[PDB]
Order: structure tokens, then sequence, then C-alpha cells
RNA sequence: GACGGAAGGGCACCACCAGGAGUGGAGCCUGCGGCUUAAUUUGACUCAACACGGGGAAACUCACCAGGUCCAGACACAAUAAGGAUUGACAGAUUGAGAGCUCUUUCUUGAUUUUGUGGGUGGUGGUGCAUGGCCGUUCUUAGUUGGUGGAGUGAUUUGUCUGCUUAAUUGCGAUAACGAACGAGACCUUAACCUACUAAAUAGUGGUGCUAGCAUUUGCUGGUUAUCCACUUCUUAGAGGGACUAUCGGUUUCAAGCCGAUGGAAGUUUGAGGCAAUAACAGGUCUGUGAUGCCCUUAGACGUUCUGGGCCGCACGCGCGCUACACUGACGGAGCCAGCGAGUCUAACCUUGGCCGAGAGGUCUUGGUAAUCUUGUGAAACUCCGUCGUGCUGGGGAUAGAGCAUUGUAAUUAUUGCUCUUCAACGAGGAAUUCCUAGUAAGCGCAAGUCAUCAGCUUGCGUUGAUUACGUCCCUGCCCUUUGUACACA
């Protein structure tokens, strides 16, 4: 925490940029179309805009969970 | 049994002025609806992020120049509220994109 | 174990590249963003830096 | 479904008569 | 490009001698073993590893480097 | 790649429960977040279990991402010796 | 279609006229050539290469050169091999080196490596004449196209035009065309106008306390981050409003329009930009990219790291600049006024204040993640009173000696700063040549970019503030028709 606006708001703007650059390179073939990041109480959200969707969830789960968890282990979210 | 005063501080910041200020101007009716008292949404001077760089990427041609901006737009709305109001209001009013910040104490 | 292989990168060029491509030449430093002119414009409009003059 | 959590299997496997340790003479 | 400068005598790698390890283990009558090549007083060499034995010199091999054992 | 095999376990095993890797692009790091090695011997670990399948990569900004694949599943299945249906980053948690 | 060293029309301060301020001369700064060199890394050479690659390089950067290391050579097979495939090192020698690089000696390590072939891998290696993308140029331009109809067997043409007007294929008008779309306009951003709307202890006013100084006659001039009250003119930014070249008048096919006058915050597209069609270039960029084809190289490496040097090298040619030649001035006191900005978390940015120091600086503290603190950024030109007096003079500040300080691991080829001294050329610049029409030109500083330290550069900013046009096609440049073509890779 602590940081300045001026600081805080361009972070938050490469924030976006890294996030979508990542789902661009890693969700091709499911026809990926972009991204918006809510920030909440107690949750940041990520919500996954492609086509082909059923790919992206994997067998109950498995591939957005491998996102997250990649999503999280970079950007060092608890 | 419950709610005294608390003297709070919600501040607004954010580069999106029509959801910027739906946030804003939604406080100020979700709060006189329900009478406290307050100074109103305080606009502070809008700040203008430039960046300044040559199109090319190489050296060559007449020295074309380019400079973006990013605009932020911060307010602030001070309410004097118990704790379920502002509690209440922190979870709603989410907007993705508008930073609220909610800090008490006139110390 | 190989107190043969690193010199101090603490400040100038060689302490920082860009977050996106690792160059250290023509980086855009301001506002803490640490990206390379060539990268920043395109990526400009996903930080949120936009043309209207 | 594709139980036993290895994350905590370690933890129920954790029980002991895996290991030897004596040294030092002279 | 100017392709090959090179004034003669190319350099070679390390070469790690063979040395048909230790026999180094003298026993005396069957089957008293007196074990040669006294070993290592340091808590990370639980005395398994011995100590090189040359002039001015009783080293731990073990040890990387560390710790010059003198006699 | 030149390691010992301690350092390789903590890698292959910890692949295994949390299913899924990053590392910065910088050698030289000298110990990896989350992990008890040098970077190094984590990129080229992965690099090592990429090529004979069993993980893909992807690159992005200088963060190398590494996806445990189902096919790698058995080979650190059998390199950690765990029994068939052990884990991965397969377990839906609780009620999430 | 494209092109012409034919004809007729335009348009523009990257054209002239009318001028301004200069450059070209000088000292230095800085780039390019050249030469020099171990190397002096490299791209680019008319406008459209030459303070350009954000290119201000002490290490790093880095590509260059003199040398030293490492594999970070995935994976498949094969060989080797648990009687050990391989790894590492103390001291010495060695070495720039406290590199087990290599070597002596002899422990250590345990299938991770080694050797080989195949396959790959990196590369600021080549190829921008193999590409993507981006950018620059034509373009300070005004062009592009379909529907219904008309002409032609057809490719096509007409629409899209003599003239007029416009910054504009902008329109008026003429008219086998009528009526539309892209592009121009519209639109968007910023600078200007609101005593009207909504308020603001992070903006500021008037009142009042509480309080100081001078006059006293009630006054005048201040202090007091909450002692209170009220207001929103000033500042801030939301929503609106406002202009449409309005009214009137000259001119004109009395058409689009143009010119003058009044009013108006504003009437040169209101000013300044952002965006910008179809098309062309072998324009630039593989040295921004983990964008990329192919070629090259791949362990005595063109990989990479480390040590040191080089990119700054000096008979000289060219380009951007800085500071000057003084009296509209230097200098010394005094007055003393902006705007665009930035600023430190898992950290040492922006710094007030108090001391110490001639100075640069140092030291003790402190406010600030910021309209809150630095900051009223008390900037500079400038304005005021003095000294000097036309003399290379006190103009000028090159070169150079000597000392002190800061940045950094490091300052030698002297990063920067300060002090004393030294006191060059330059007496307004040949042929040439650049930029510009109003808050513009020029003068003047400042913030930001780069940045540990270094701006004589750049992007913006405000301050002081003119002269002369308000025209034309003569010079140059480019568009347009007409016209010729045996060109169409034009
Ligand atoms: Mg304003
Ligand atoms: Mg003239
Ligand atoms: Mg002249
Ligand atoms: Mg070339
Ligand atoms: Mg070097
Ligand atoms: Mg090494
Ligand atoms: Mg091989
Ligand atoms: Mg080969
Ligand atoms: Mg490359
Ligand atoms: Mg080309
Ligand atoms: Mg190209
Ligand atoms: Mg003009
Ligand atoms: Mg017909
Ligand atoms: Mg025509
Ligand atoms: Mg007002
Ligand atoms: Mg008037
Ligand atoms: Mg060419
Ligand atoms: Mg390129
Ligand atoms: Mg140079
Ligand atoms: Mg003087
Ligand atoms: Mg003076
Ligand atoms: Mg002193
Ligand atoms: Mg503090
Ligand atoms: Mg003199
Ligand atoms: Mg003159
Ligand atoms: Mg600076
Ligand atoms: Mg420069
Ligand atoms: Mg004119
Ligand atoms: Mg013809
Ligand atoms: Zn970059
Ligand atoms: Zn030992």
């Amino acid at each position: 925490a602590l940081i300045s606006k001026k600081r805080k708001l361009v972070a938050d703007g490469v924030f976006y940029a890294e996030l979508n650059e990542f789902f661009t390179r890693e969700l091709a073939e499911e026809g990926y179309s972009g991204v918006e990041v809510r920030v909440t109480p107690t949750k940041t959200e990520v919500i996954i805009r492609a086509t082909r969707t059923q790919d992206v969830l994997g067998e109950n789960g498995r591939r957005i969970n491998e996102l997250t968890l990649l999503v999280q282990k970079r950007f060092k979210y608890a | 049994q419950q709610q005294q005063i608390i003297k709070i501080r919600i501040t607004l910041t954010s580069t999106k002025v029509k959801q910027l200020e739906n946030v804003s101007s939604n406080i100020v009716k979700n709060a006189e609806q329900h009478n406290l008292v307050k100074k109103g949404p305080v606009r502070l001077p809008t700040k203008v992020l430039k960046i300044s760089t040559r199109k090319t990427p190489n050296g060559e041609g007449s020295k074309t120049w380019e400079t973006y901006e990013m605009r932020i737009h911060k307010r602030y709305i001070d309410l004097e509220a118990p704790v379920q109001i502002v509690k209440r209001i922190t979870q709603i009013t989410i907007e993705p994109g508008v930073d609220v910040e909610v800090v008490v104490a006139s110390n | 174990e190989n107190v043969w292989f690193s010199h101090p990168r603490r400040y100038g060029k060689g302490s920082r590249q860009c977050r996106v491509c690792s160059s250290h030449t023509g980086l855009i430093r301001k506002y803490g963003l640490n990206i390379c002119r060539q990268c920043f414009r395109e990526k400009a409009n996903d930080i949120g830096f936009n043309k209207f003059r | 479904a594709k139980k036993v959590e290895l994350d905590a299997e370690r933890i129920e496997t954790a029980e002991k008569e895996a290991y030897v340790p004596a040294t030092k003479v002279k | 490009k100017k392709v090959y400068t090179t004034p003669k005598k190319i350099k070679h790698k390390h070469k790690k001698v063979k040395l048909a390890v230790l026999s180094y283990y003298k026993v005396d009558a069957e089957g008293k073993v007196t074990k040669l090549r006294r070993e290592c007083s340091n808590p990370t060499c639980g005395a398994g590893v011995f100590l090189a034995n040359h002039k001015d010199r009783l080293y731990c091999g073990k040890c990387h480097s560390v710790y010059k054992v003198n006699a | 790649m030149l390691m010992p095999k301690e350092d390789r376990n903590k890698i292959h095993q910890y692949l295994f429960q949390e299913g899924v890797v990053v590392a910065k692009k910088d050698f030289n790091q000298a110990k990896h977040e989350e992990i008890d090695t040098k970077n190094l011997y984590v990129i080229k670990a992965l690099q090592s279990l990429t090529s004979k399948g069993y993980v893909k990569t992807q690159f992005s900004w200088q963060y190398y991402y590494y996806t445990l694949t189902e096919e790698g599943v058995e080979y650190l299945r059998e390199y950690l010796n765990l029994p068939e249906h052990i884990v991965p980053g397969t377990y839906i948690q609780e009620r999430n």
C-alpha cells in the first residue's frame, strides 16, 4: 500500500496491460476477446470475455483454477 | 443498540468522469435521502499525466513528437454518520474503475 | 557458489530494463511505469494514456 | 473425486520408521 | 568479420583422475579394521568423510573448502 | 542440467501439489519466491520437464508460466512415487 | 495510368514582396565526414542524414578492442559407469584478481553429469532488397467512390465543369445529369466569457472575537491550520449557457461570398492542436520487442559474464547550438513579479526550518504519497540608486596553474560544483543561407524527459513584448488541366 495516486492509477493501467497480454497469449484457441478487473472489498475480480468459455473452465473447473493460480502466484495475491 | 457518529471522509479518485460522477452524486442523494450532515463533494483540480515521445522507433524522418495524457479526477465527500450506513455504503456503490477511499479521524 | 559472475547493477541503464521487452534503451521511467518508448506506444491505450491534443 | 489431497498426504503418511541416525566417533 | 586470430596452445578442462577408490581401510588380523585416513570433526561431516594428507596439511574434502585441520 | 537431486525434489514436489509454477526471467536471482532453490534451477528444470511433454510454457512480459499437463501427471507421480489418484491442482477446494 | 528538358492556370514565409531576428565570420558546445587507432561499435547522407536512433556512453549501457570465466548445449539414442558416469575445493604455483582457469598434492561428491551423433538453443551476427508492425515523405495536400439516368461494341466516360468563391471536389453558378457516401467540414482536446446553477479547513473573501505597531478622533498596517458567523467575486470543476461571421452598410452574375462599421469574452476555420480517406516509396527501423523467413555462428562461441580500454582519440572539411563584440551596457547595492511540472514502501524522492562554513557544501531536525508540505517555486529578463567612461576598458571569458567540496565501487583522458589566479579570439562578420504575421517574432528564465552524478539538447511553460505585409507569381516548390508517348517493372 502507501502509494501516490498518480503512481497508483498508472500502476493499475500497467496491471491491465500485463493481464490482457497473458490471456491474449493463453486463450487464443478460445476466442479470448478482452478483460475487465473489478476491485472490491476482500476480492479482486477478473472476467474473461471469450467465445468458447467451456474450454476456459476445464473439467469441473481445472483450467480457470490454473489461470487464477497463475495470475495469483505472479502478482502476489493471497 | 448502537450507532454513534464517526465523522467520515470518503475520497473518490478515477479517470472516468461519468462513472466517477455517478458514484459521486448517488452518494449525495443516498445520504440526504436519510438526513445526515455533510460537506458536499469537493472537486480537486484534475491533474494531467503527460508523456511526450517521438513516434518513430528508429531515428529517421522529421522529428515528430507526440504527447499522451491521463487525467485524474479526485473527489472527497465528508459524512457524519453511524457505523450502520458507512458499511452499507462501502459494499454498495462499488464501481469498476472508481477507487473509493474511506478514512475517519478528524485527527 | 560462484563469486566471479556479477558486478554492481545499482544505478544507471544497466540496472533497469523494460518490463515488457527487457531493453535498457530509451526507457520511459515517469510515474514508475518503466516501459521503453516503443513498448509504451503499443500499450499506451491499455495503460490509460490516450490522445486528446 | 481423486482424493487423498497430496498437500496433506505427506501429513497422513507422516508416520515414522523412514530414517536412521548415528555418528560421532574420534 | 576477422575469423581466427589465435596464437597457439589451447587450454584443457579438468580430467578427474580415475583413482580406484579406497582400500585405505587397513584391516589387521581378520578382521580388526584399523580405519586409515582420520575423519573430520565438523557436524556437517558425519565422520564418514576423511582428511586429505598433503604436506603441512589435513584437508576435509567434504567441506568443499572449509576448516583446515592442522597436524 | 547440473544440480543435486535434493533441489530437483523441491521443484518436482511443489509442481505436483500446486500444479502450476511461475518464475521471473532473471537467472542469478539466487532464491526463487516460494521455493528453496536458486531461480536458475527452476527455469531449466521446467524447461527439461517441458521438452519431454509433461508441461507447457508461456512467457508474456518476462515471466514464465508453467502448466502441468495430464501426461506429466503420471511422470512426477513416478518420480514422487505417490500412489495413483493422490492429487494435483485438480481439487475444487471446499465450496468456492 | 505514369512520365516530358510543351502550353494555360493556380497555391505557400519549409516561396518571394515589405521587414524583423539571425545563421554564414570568431571562442567553446555538440553531431557527421576525414584522418588516427588494439579498438576509436553502428544505422541514416537533398527538402525527407548531420543536439537524429529519445544516442547527455567513466563501470553498467555496449554492439568495438586487449585479455580471463561459465553452459544457462532442452530432449531422443548410443557409449561410459556403481570396482564409480560426474561435481567441488583448502594452501601453493599461477593470475589483473581472495577464478581450483590451469597445475602440484588428495580428499570430496553419487548417476543430477560426461563423450558422441541427431536435434535444438541463444546471438545489438547478415539480410529493412525476404517480412510483420510502427514511422517518415508526397501532404502547410484535396482527393476517392457507388446508386438512377445519359454516351460508347468495349476498356470507359458523364456525374467529378469554363467561370466565381473557399483554408478545402468549400460552395454558388453553369449544366445530360439528378440525388448520396468516404476524405475536408462535423467531431474531440485545450486557451478565452459568466456577480446565473451546485459548494468547498486540502481554495479564498467580508464580519467578529483574541492580538501587535503607528496615529490618535472613529483610522491605517499586520499576527493568530479552527475562538466562532456568513458568503462563493476572486481559485477549483461538474451541469448548463454563449457565436450563428450577428445587426447595419458597401461590393459582387447583387449568387456563394467578400470588405468596412457598431455591438460582443470571443468574429484571421475564434486562436492552438488531436483525429484524418484512396494510393505510392524497394523511405527508415531485424540495434525496442520472447515480432519474424532465410543465411550465418553455436564451447579456442558471433552465447554470456568478469577485469581494463574505447565510442571523447586531432594537420582538417561540414551541420545544429551556446556566449559575445559593450554605454538600449557591464558591474555593485536596492526594488521584486509568473506558468506548465514532479516528488519516498517495504524506502531513502521532493525538502522548509535551526545551526556551522566566504563559497560550494555540511550537520541537526522537520512537512509531504501531495490543490494540505517543498512552493507565493520571492525564476530571469526587467524596474530603481550608484560605480566605471570609451580605452580590447571594469566589454569578452577561451586557455591554464593552484586549493577546497559533492555524485559514485571508481572521477587519471581532468562527471559536476566552489575559490584565487591566468585574460586569448571576437571592433557586427565575404559568397551565401534559415525562421517567422500578434500576445506572434525576438529577448528572458523555468519544469519535465534523460538522470547516481552531468544540458550549451529536447518537450512544454509563463514573463517582457515590436517593426513590416494582409500582396503577388518574379525566384524556388508543389498541385491542376491541356497535350505528346513506341513508357504500363511506367
Ligand atoms: Mg484551468
Ligand atoms: Mg524578404
Ligand atoms: Mg543578413
Ligand atoms: Mg544497410
Ligand atoms: Mg566491460
Ligand atoms: Mg562460473
Ligand atoms: Mg550435443
Ligand atoms: Mg551439429
Ligand atoms: Mg534478436
Ligand atoms: Mg523499405
Ligand atoms: Mg517495412
Ligand atoms: Mg503558413
Ligand atoms: Mg448501354
Ligand atoms: Mg476530373
Ligand atoms: Mg464562480
Ligand atoms: Mg470593437
Ligand atoms: Mg533501401
Ligand atoms: Mg523492428
Ligand atoms: Mg558519439
Ligand atoms: Mg565580465
Ligand atoms: Mg542589475
Ligand atoms: Mg572554511
Ligand atoms: Mg513522516
Ligand atoms: Mg580587456
Ligand atoms: Mg547584425
Ligand atoms: Mg534535469
Ligand atoms: Mg540528446
Ligand atoms: Mg496569402
Ligand atoms: Mg493518352
Ligand atoms: Zn519495451
Ligand atoms: Zn569437514
